[PDB]
RNA sequence: CGGAACGGCGUCGGCCGGUCCCGACA
RNA sequence: CUUCGAUGUCGGCUCUUCCUACCGUCCGCGCGCACCGGCGCGGAAGCGUCGGAUUGUUCACCCGUUCAAGGGAUCGUGAGCU
RNA sequence: UCUAAGCGCGCACCCCGCCUCGCGCCCCGCCCGGCCGCGCGCCCCAGCCCCGUGCCCCGUCGCCGAGCGGCCCCCGCCCGGG
């Protein structure tokens, strides 16, 4: 939701005296969740636990909204079954905004949880490259669509004036 | 489906939101169900809003590809549409909208009267035609 | 009356403030016209109002205090607590102080 | 556990509350269909029932042991005295059902209908239709609710009463009915052949044709409190049963623990 | 007075519940024409379904059904309302169910509630079916009497129309008066209604 | 009867396949049944 | 951005109108009107080419496209050339025997297994029913509608049936030997 | 709608192996 | 688990209702469906499922007939009986 | 390709009619009165024909008349026979 940088080290011990800085990307709702995430991924990858280790920082990236761009990102899920992998490409103005799009549209389709949902890897795809037909469809540069829904207009409308002297014309 | 197609540069007016009662232009599409509209003129910051908040006006302002802000702002200046909008009954009671809002319950009680005093004036207008 | 020439806002006493277990008949629900949203409140709270007693015909004066809820019906303490028969009955929102 | 052995239920739970007819006499309820561009009609007649006979006939069923034979069957004898017609009646089919539209009566109304109109005819005001006659009489007043029959009513009914002084019965105030005149072309035809029938007798000749199906509406002969044997025709028990044998013996379940409107009991019979 | 056609059924009376609670009188015309959600074909087994349950012992003392379309519209309400509360009973006693819009509520200015509405509630591509369908199969039967009076009723609101029109033009002709300073005060004080 | 009418009358009563659970007659090229909704179609015995 | 659209030309000899979703189609053998407000089709005339066009197809708006396309082509030859079900009855000891009791609209068949009922089936309306000089025990069906036509000849089938025996073994009844686009 | 092994060309979302302008014998 | 300062124990007779996991009749479809007659399947609980010999028996077995499914209701039914 | 839109037929089942009852109500008769209210387009939503309002004061100053729409009122027994 926000993105942030992670950087950690095991303690300094004599047996190293200076161990590996690790960097990871966290998309995560806040910084407290983005530093257990990140030694979530350090514990299985780098054998480091958080009494083990250290948070060198925990650096927050802002990103510009300006312009849409296609996004792209690959992922693993765990359903009742057992794991698997998935990539979704999602078109956004940032990359916190698409993960945003990529956790609502996994709850809402695959019932995985944010817990449950590592993400291996997040891109921003090229307008040429889109193998996702949802995405490639925007990309046109002439993209003239019917309002999807004209109907919450009028609904959302006759929530304040519930009687009205005609029916509403969508 | 007929007209008022999403499309880059469709006027639109904002049925919700915090921008909520503004007028923006679609400068790109996000989605089927989301859309990137920026409205300089009228105050409304470059943002994504959902289509279902957005209301399709029936201008549409003619625009470069990625406007930008200052870029969009110089191109919907040039247009006629954002006052022809105005000029029409939905931009005419959409003023209207803006004024009612602007009133105190002070000013609901002078409100209240003058559309009483309306509510008898028709009634005699009506019963001497008759 | 006191009232017969003030112009008044129009609303109704819906209920007293309640849960499904345990009613508090001090603080009464009234839902004012014209109010739909709970920011919109903020310009009916510290107003006097009144609900004419069914036996005497005589205005029960009362003032709306604070929101009771995101649709804008407002909770008001009144002089008496209400009988309870007058509850879908109009409570008067007067315009003009007192 | 099930009954054991399969046996049907005693009796029709459609008659059922088998009570006294609150109904005075038989009612017609519905009458025959219009089938509308037919001849004009009178679908009822009231009669009192004289007796049998037994009559013998000559069978042309095609078909059967009697064909070309003769058979001797049971005939009712109903004596049928001459209706004067005194009022018409129109109904509409309105939303809610057959609505009246007002019934225009004679101008002149015979002693034995008057009759029906009072509990006592000796001492009563004798005031019914007093100020009906001084408005009617002319015929003009007749004529308006005619017009008003015609312009709104859907179904035209005639009302008459039997003459009780033709028949030897002990009654003295007439049985007065609704007969629906049906095959008419138009409603204002139907009102028409009803003023025609206006204060003049109608006779079962004229309204039935001999080898004519009719339905016979009227209250059964009474017996008073029956019990469960002889009014629904269940089985007695046997000799042995002590606390007598004329009885359902098990009015239900445990569970409803209330006796059904099913269950045979007890009361009215006729 | 609600017009009851293309209303969802549950919608409308959520709606005119809360409303016959709060005290204001409320009359439903064309309840036939409300539409329940659905297929027909579930939707009367659903109706079927609900005249099964009568009490075993004497179904004169068990729960009734009422095959009329307007009738079908009150006992929808009544289970939204505290009929067996004497509060319940005053604002069932206020509601007025018709089926058709009766020569009673003709004159009487009649309100939409959209949000009820069908279009606005259902997608296209949902099966509905209006309420007086599923009356006729359940046993209603006064729908061709329904309709009959309707049919007349709306020649007669077109002849009206025509007089209305040419009323309301005579009337706009005489829209100026004082009028026009009450409107300039409703208007131009900035008071905008 | 005429052979051409015999085999018209067939196309009918005899060219259908079977769903062995569903028994519903089903079109001959059916991968999955009307009814059934099921892959077990066999192809009518002949007489 | 997705639309399932699905074009057809007009013959020039066809004349339709398209007012919401009803669609009319004026030709030399007739005029036919269809009603396609079911489903969701934003139908353009433009000319000749006539684009049905469904936005957003989802699951099944994906179909509706080719199938009302298809109808209005069907429409359209239907009242330019007709379409000619053909029907062949198929006696194998008693002759079935057809008799055309109304102006073409009507067609009795009795002696089927040498069954007492006799079957009169009423044409729907704009359908004409005839029996074939040239096949011997063949009915022609004539119409200007392909499913006013198909739906009788269905009826015709259907009112034809062994009760039971082998339907294998018994094969007897009027079978529709030719689909139609020949007469109107 | 407590529910199973098994089915489903219901509607979506992926994963993998391929063949498409050497038109997926002419 | 509840009932022992007390919930009448089986079968029958009587009578009512209910269920479907439908035996016959109703509607189709299949068959190793020529017919007849079976058999399998899906919907269907409207109606029918009886008369007797032995046994307290439910059951059982047998005879007969318009050839005869299976159950539930405090193992339905004792201020109803025996 | 019987289905997805659309359409035809279709069960001793189901619902209704006919029937049994029936709260209420309607018409009329007698009598011919009181009371109360004031408020009408329609259709459609993949044309939605220009929308995205109106009302927002049932006393708050409104109550005349008219026209519509309602409401109320009122109908004996004893006694003898069936």
């Amino acid at each position: 939701m926000q993105k942030y940088i992670v950087y950690g080290r095991r303690l300094p011990s004599e047996k190293f005296p200076e161990p590996e800085v690790f960097r990871m990307t966290i998309y995560a709702p806040n910084e407290i969740v983005a530093k257990s995430r990140f030694w979530y991924h350090l514990k299985s990858l780098k054998k480091i636990k958080r009494t083990h280790g250290e948070i060198l920082d925990c650096q927050h990236i802002e990103e510009n909204g300006d312009f849409v761009k296609n996004f792209g990102v690959l992922l693993r899920y765990r359903s009742r079954v057992g794991q698997h992998n998935m990539y979704r490409e999602v078109r956004e103005t940032t990359s916190a905004r698409a993960m945003d799009k990529v956790y609502s549209e996994m709850a809402g389709q695959c019932r995985a949880r944010y817990h449950d949902i590592q993400i291996i890897n997040v891109k921003e795809v090229a307008d040429e490259d889109v193998r996702r037909e949802k995405v490639a469809m925007f990309t046109q540069k002439g993209v003239r669509f019917p309002h999807p829904c004209p109907y919450v207009h009028v609904k959302r409308a006759a929530r304040t004036a519930r009687f009205q002297d005609r029916a509403p014309h969508v | 489906s007929y007209h008022r197609f999403v499309e880059a540069g469709r006027l639109v007016y904002l049925g919700d939101g915090p921008d909520k009662g503004k007028l923006a232009v679609i400068v790109d599409i996000l989605s089927t169900a989301a859309v990137l509209i920026d409205g300089p003129t009228t105050g409304v910051k470059r943002q994504v809003v959902s289509l279902r908040w957005a209301m399709l006006t029936d201008q549409v302002i003619n625009i470069s590809e990625k406007p930008t802000t200052e870029q969009l702002k110089k191109e919907i200046e040039a247009s006629p549409a954002i006052d022809t909008f105005m000029n029409s009954v939905w931009g005419k009671k959409i003023q209207q909208q803006r004024l009612r809002a602007k009133a105190t319950f002070e000013d609901m009680g002078k409100i209240a009267k003058l559309r009483r005093e309306r509510k008898m004036a028709m009634k005699r207008i009506a019963m001497s035609i008759k | 009356e006191e009232i017969k020439g003030k112009t008044f806002l129009p609303a109704i006493f819906v209920g007293y403030q309640r849960s499904r277990a345990k009613q508090r008949e001090n603080v009464a629900l009234v839902k004012v016209s014209g109010i739909y949203t709970r920011a919109e409140t903020d310009k009916v709270l510290g107003r006097l109002i009144a609900i004419i007693h069914s036996k005497s015909g005589k205005p029960i004066f009362g003032k709306i205090c604070r929101p009771h809820g995101n649709s804008g019906m407002v909770r008001a303490r009144f002089y008496t607590n209400l009988p309870g028969q007058l509850m879908g009955h109009k409570v008067r929102v007067f315009y003009d102080n007192i | 556990s099930h009954r054991k052995f399969s046996c049907c239920r005693k009796g029709n739970l459609g008659y059922l509350p088998r009570k006294r007819c609150t109904r005075g006499r038989g009612r017609c309820k519905t009458f025959p269909p219009d089938v509308q561009g037919a001849p004009i009609h009178l679908t009822a007649f009231l009669g009192y029932k004289a007796g049998c006979t037994h009559v013998m006939r000559f069978i042309d069923h095609r078909g059967s042991n009697l064909h070309n034979r003769q058979a001797i069957d049971q005939a009712t004898i109903i004596d049928a005295p001459p209706m004067i017609c005194t009022a018409i009646i129109g109904y509409a089919k309105t939303p809610k059902g057959l609505r009246a539209v007002t019934t225009v009566w004679a101008a002149h109304i015979a002693e034995p209908a008057m009759r029906r109109f009072y509990r006592n005819y000796f001492h009563a005001e004798k005031t019914a239709f007093s100020t009906y006659m001084k408005k009617a009489a002319d015929g003009t007043y007749i004529k308006e609710q005619l017009g008003r029959l015609k312009q709104h009513a859907d179904v035209i009914r005639i009302v008459a009463h039997t003459q009780p002084a033709l028949t030897p019965l002990k009654q003295k105030k007439a049985d007065i009915m609704e007969i629906q005149v049906n095959g008419g072309a138009n409603v204002a035809e139907k009102v028409d052949y009803a003023y025609a029938l206006m204060e003049k007798p109608i006779s079962i000749k004229d309204v039935f044709s001999v080898g004519a199906q009719i339905d016979t509406i009227s209250i059964t002969r009474g017996r008073g409190f029956e019990g469960v044997v002889t009014r629904w025709g269940v089985t007695r028990l046997p000799r042995k049963t002590r606390r007598g044998n004329r009885k359902v013996a098990c009015i239900g379940a445990w569970h409803p623990a209330n006796v059904q409107y099913t269950v045979a009991r007890a009361g009215q019979m006729g | 007075v609600i017009d009851c056609k293309g209303h969802i059924l549950g919608r409308l009376s959520a709606i005119v519940a809360k409303e016959l609670l709060h005290g204001h009188e409320v009359a439903l015309v064309r309840c036939e024409k409300a539409i329940i959600s659905g297929a027909f074909r579930d939707v009367k087994a659903h109706y079927l379904k609900k005249m099964h349950k009568r009490t075993n012992f004497n179904h004169l003392r068990g729960p009734f059904h009422f095959r009329a379309p307007a009738e079908i519209v009150r006992r929808t309400i009544r289970g939204m309302i505290p009929y067996k509360t004497v509060r319940g009973s005053d604002a069932m006693s206020r509601l007025r169910v018709y089926d058709g819009i009766p020569p009673c509520c003709a004159r009487y200015k009649r309100v939409v509630c959209p949000s009820a509405m069908a279009y606005l509630c259902l997608r296209p591509e949902r099966r509905r079916c209006e309420v007086g369908r599923v009356a006729h199969e359940i046993g209603w039967q006064h729908a061709a009497d329904v309709e009959r009076y309707e049919k007349r009723r709306l020649e007669e609101c077109d002849k009206w129309y025509q007089d209305k029109i040419q009323i309301d033009k005579k009337i706009a002709e005489a829209a100026e008066k004082d009028a026009e300073l009450q409107r300039i005060n409703a208007e131009l004080a900035k008071y905008g209604y | 009867m005429e052979p051409t009418l015999i085999n018209l009358a067939r196309e009918y009563n005899q060219n259908m396949m079977i769903c062995r659970h569903c028994y519903a007659r089903n079109p001959l090229r059916a991968t999955n049944c009307r009814r059934c909704r099921g892959t077990n179609l066999r192809k009518k015995k002949l007489s | 951005p997705l639309c399932s659209s699905m074009t057809i030309k007009v013959p020039t000899d066809v004349e339709c109108t398209i007012n919401k979703r009803v669609v009319t189609v004026k030709g030399k053998k007739g005029t036919l009107v269809r009603d396609f407000s079911h489903a969701p089709l934003d139908i353009t005339h433009a000319n000749d080419t006539i684009s049905v066009a469904v936005w957003f197809p989802r699951g099944k708006r994906n179909a509706l496209p080719r199938t009302i396309c298809s109808h209005i082509e069907n429409m359209f030859k239907g009242v330019t050339y007709g379409f000619e079900y053909k029907m062949r009855l198929a006696y194998a000891h008693f002759p079935i025997a057809a008799t055309v009791v109304d102006n073409n609209k009507a067609i009795e068949i009795r002696n089927f297994m040498h069954q007492i009922k006799t079957r009169r089936i009423e044409c729907l309306p704009g359908v004409t029913i005839a029996m074939s000089t040239n096949v011997k025990d063949e009915l022609i069906l004539r119409g200007i509608s392909i499913e006013d036509v198909s739906h009788t000849a269905a009826r015709i089938h259907e009112s034809l049936k062994v009760p039971n025996k082998d339907l294998r073994k018994f094969l007897d009844g009027c079978y529709v030997s030719s689909r139609g686009l020949q007469e109107q």
